[PDB]
């Protein structure tokens, strides 16, 4: 049909998105 | 800050052990010293003297609460490694008593304990999930339950969307449905704060949200983000444009009607800088973006083609990263398959052909059968007016033809009958 739509393949961690986990560096 | 820097693990055990909840507090506070330095700070040999239930059980002490703060920090930090680090303070039992902290009257340690739940919640969708069966998604949104965010200190209120980010994060399975429409309210109105941290994070939640099945999109296209997700879309800080474009992008997979939303909000006209945006993620995701509008229906095409895309796509095609010119070979042949003849035809008074026949030349098998397709579809519409051998020419002029016949004998079966086909039917 026009079913030609393409879902995003790129993953929600890694390199471009945000920090999952950070360390505090200081208060 | 002179008695507690740089303790070895045994003093800190030490203290820790000792029946001194003040010889506590500083072995604690060195504790998190030591788990704050840049080179390689010591998790694994805190997790091996057993200090994790020690700060845990600290976590709880309302009656010192420097103690429950240099703890809370102590674990933020062991939870910010790797998997099995975080699951050490998860087995630990903080998830419950860093959700009791969210209601401290210190907003430091509330704070503290919105990182650490940020920190567990990252680590994946099991532990996501896990922090939101405990309950945090209320005590967290009560924490912005103000007149005007403006109030709240910005490191607080950065933190805190931050961790509404990552329990919107992340598949297999999505976030509960409740939760989403839990936070989704939120979420909406920390888009329009005016800080570039929040709204940064903020499309980054909404770009999680909308990366899924079409009844996703709509609760979040129900909201009415989408003429601000155009707006962030014009934004000059990239670290809002880019998870802008993918929250549009992921709207724009869905229904035709979802899509329609956002060319009504106005999302074409910032094409023609995104197309050419010199950050390459920027281009690949609009070009990507732009496949999926093209797969939309023949008044979509119509806009794309009002707006002036096509040639904006050309330009795509000529010179880009190869990754992005293979999106815009699928915007092409995603257009050439929903067209109507006159939109198709004008595709070539555009220039599609040459920088079409150009890419044939890539390895990438998948590009060429997409390539494949696309010319197919150019020359039936021509053929709908008796063009076929005009355009013949066109791609004898350019080398195409030869690349065609190449192709004749490749590899793919997919690939070689309709190269075949093409000359069997149209050149020779």
């Amino acid at each position: 049909r026009q079913q030609r739509k393409r879902v995003s393949l790129e993953p929600h961690q890694g390199p471009g998105t945000p920090e999952s986990k950070k360390a505090t560096s200081c208060f | 800050n002179q008695g507690t820097v740089n303790w070895s693990v045994e003093d800190i055990v030490k203290g820790i052990n000792s029946n001194n909840l003040e010889s506590q507090l500083q072995a604690t506070q060195a504790a998190r010293k030591l788990l704050s330095r840049e080179k390689q700070p010591p998790i694994d040999n805190i997790i091996r003297a057993g200090l994790i239930p020690k700060f845990v059980s600290f976590l709880g002490k309302t009656d010192c609460s420097p103690i429950q703060f240099e703890s809370a920090w102590a674990l933020t930090n062991i939870a910010s490694g790797t998997s099995e680090q975080t699951k050490a303070v998860v087995d630990g039992g903080a998830i419950p008593a860093f959700i009791s902290l969210l209601a401290s009257p210190h907003a430091h340690i509330s704070e503290q304990a919105v990182w650490a739940l940020g920190n567990i919640a990252g680590d994946g969708s099991a532990f996501r999930d896990l922090v939101i069966k405990h309950g945090a998604i209320d005590p967290l949104l009560a924490l912005l339950a103000v007149p005007d965010l403006s109030t709240l200190a910005c490191g607080y209120l950065r933190n805190l969307t931050w961790t509404l980010s990552n329990l919107c994060r992340n598949k297999n399975p999505a976030p509960p449905l409740d939760a989403v429409e839990q936070i989704l309210p939120t979420l909406v109105r920390l888009l329009h704060h005016n800080d570039p941290e929040v709204l940064a994070d903020s499309c980054w939640a909404i770009s999680y949200l909308t990366d899924g099945p079409n009844e996703r999109i709509e609760m979040v296209v129900k909201k009415g983000v989408v003429p601000q997700l155009v707006k962030l879309l014009g934004a000059t800080e990239l670290p809002i444009v880019t998870p802008a474009l993918r929250a549009i992008g992921n709207i724009v997979t869905g229904t035709d009607e979802q899509t329609q939303k956002v060319i009504d909000a106005g999302a074409l006209a910032v094409f023609p800088s995104l197309l050419t945006n010199p950050k390459t993620n920027i281009q690949k995701e609009a070009t990507w973006t732009m496949s999926n509008i093209t797969a939309g229906r023949q008044d979509q095409i119509q806009q794309v083609v009002n707006h002036g895309l096509v040639p904006f796509l050309v330009g795509v095609l000529s010179k880009a990263d190869f990754k992005t010119q293979k999106e815009a070979a699928w915007a092409i042949t995603n257009y050439t398959s929903g067209g109507t003849v006159e939109q198709i035809v004008y595709l070539v008074h555009c220039g599609i052909i040459e920088p079409l026949m150009n890419l044939l030349s890539a390895k990438d098998t998948k590009i060429i059968q997409v390539i494949l397709d696309a010319i197919s579809n150019i020359f039936q519409a021509a053929e709908k007016l008796g063009e076929t051998e005009k355009l013949s020419i066109m791609i004898e002029e350019c080398g195409g033809l030869d690349k065609i016949e190449a192709l004749q004998r490749h590899e793919n079966e997919s690939v070689y009958k309709a190269s075949l086909n093409l000359i069997e039917k149209y050149f020779s």
